[PDB]
């Protein structure tokens, strides 16, 4: 199928087809969902710290030069520089968006830096069915089609690929399959999303970014979804009577 | 010499400066990631200590990785000089082109991309990172991965470590500890090892 793409410009991966019911695992989570709350907020100027409590995930998106190699970018040097560690959980979980380039090292970097190891790489695989080539990174070997979102756990059913087709040109937009990877994890109910947009608001999810256009944030508001008894549920039993 | 070339021995203990430089390196080593072994495997310092920088002035070195050496695979690619410039993963599909650490199912096979020095004349952007094949045999790499490398760089000297016999190609040097002897057609390359190995024994 390399022979293929070298022939006619359709990626290996736009030949995958396929692309018993854990429908009650979602309903779960649905009912377990805290409403969606939201903060615009300029990451780089902001104290992280003030996003309270301590987060069992982390959702990390932050807007990579290369994303806009087409049409605020932040290098590895800033993203690296993010007190992380201060506003996770003991034990919790975090998933960075790194791109395909030198990403796929700092991200490491950083993983270690704020006390993860990683234990899943999941990869987003970008078909171009709807327009059979791309300009490349200098330091390119190979034509870039996909994007990792690497899993780090500190502390004590679904597959690593997501496949859809390549977004419009600056698209930044990351498939919403991320999300449904996290959730069925049932890894805890306080959820941050640092760089999220409007677009990426959700249920169950605390979402910070520049580009907010609304926020309803209020920490003691946010921690009374957790007060006891709701504490430590896995965002996937049923709520507590 | 152009067609398959081979050497069974241990990577460990073989002087491979007798071999020359290598447009292209691939290595599929036999990391200790987890615990147990089906295979015989190699430290981390054996790793470490693998004499890869002989191999290449300028090229590509190809490197697949598996759990804790996707960390691993970046230290000995970067301590032997690379830097890591793409990643390859291949689809693990069956026959009719479905898709097939402990928190998810793994769908895919990383391969780790590493430049050396300044590489010229190579085809660069031909094919894409992702590789798509049905998974022949347990514990083996797909076939496309030569052709990716034949047009990347057509015609040039290839070696490949841990090896084993289905691996052999044309225009590659084979190593491994399952080949069937020493079979080697390069005149170069037979000087240097009758003069290193005048017994023929490694
Ligand atoms: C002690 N020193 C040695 C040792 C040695 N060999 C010869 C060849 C060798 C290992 C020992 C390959 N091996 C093996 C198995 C699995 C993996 C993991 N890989 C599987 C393929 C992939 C999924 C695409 C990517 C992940 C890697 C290697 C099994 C085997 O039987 N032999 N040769 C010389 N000196």
């Amino acid at each position: 199928y390399c022979q293929h793409f070298v022939d006619t410009g359709h990626r290996p991966q736009n030949f995958i087809r396929d692309v018993e019911l854990i429908r009650l695992k979602d309903e779960l989570i649905a009912k377990s969902n805290t409403p969606p709350m939201y903060l615009q907020a300029d990451i780089e100027a902001f104290d992280i710290r003030e996003l309270t409590p301590k987060f069992d995930v982390i959702l990390l998106e932050p807007p990579l030069e290369e994303y806009y190699r087409e049409t605020k970018c932040w290098t590895w040097d800033d993203i690296m520089k993010l007190e992380i560690d201060e506003i996770a959980a003991p034990r919790s979980f975090i998933f960075l968006w790194c791109g395909s380039g030198e990403g796929l090292d700092l991200g490491r970097v950083c993983l270690r830096k704020w006390g993860y190891r990683r234990c899943e790489d999941i990869c987003w695989i970008k078909t171009n069915k709807n327009n059979p080539t791309k300009t490349l990174d200098p330091k390119a070997v190979f034509q870039r089609t996909k994007e990792h979102c690497l899993m780090g756990i500190k502390g004590t059913v679904d597959i690593d690929l997501i496949i859809t087709e390549e977004p419009e040109i600056g698209n930044i937009e990351k498939p919403v399959e991320i999300f449904h990877i996290i959730e069925h994890f049932c890894l805890g109910r306080r959820r941050l999303h640092l760089f999220g947009r409007d677009s990426t608001i959700r249920p169950g999810w605390l979402t910070v970014g520049p580009t907010l256009t609304n926020s309803n944030y209020n920490a003691e508001t946010y921690a009374s979804y957790f007060s006891a008894p709701n504490s430590y549920l896995t965002g996937c039993t049923e709520e507590i009577e | 010499l152009f067609p398959p070339q081979w050497i069974c021995c241990d990577i460990r203990y073989l002087d491979v400066s007798i071999l020359g430089k290598f447009a292209v390196v691939m290595a599929d080593p036999p990391w200790d990631i987890h615990m147990e072994l089906p295979y015989g495997t190699l430290t981390d310092d054996e790793m470490r200590r693998l004499n890869i920088p002989v191999l290449q002035d300028d090229g590509f070195l190809f490197l697949w990785v598996t759990g804790r050496a996707m960390e691993l695979g970046r230290e000995c690619l970067n301590l032997w000089g690379y830097e890591r410039v793409d990643e390859i993963i291949w689809v693990k599909t069956n026959q009719l082109q479905r898709i097939i650490g402990h928190w998810l199912n793994h769908g895919k096979e990383h391969c780790l991309v590493g430049v050396k020095g300044n590489p010229q004349g190579f085809n660069q952007g031909l094919d894409c990172d992702v590789i798509v094949a049905e998974v022949r045999s347990t514990s083996h790499k797909p076939d496309e991965i030569y052709g990716m490398i034949e047009r990347l760089s057509p015609g040039t000297r290839k070696i490949e470590l841990f090896g084993r016999p289905h691996n052999v190609q044309p225009n590659w040097i084979t190593l491994g500890n399952q080949l069937d002897g020493i079979h080697l057609l390069d005149p170069d390359v037979v000087a240097r090892f009758k003069q290193r190995y005048p017994d023929g024994i490694i």
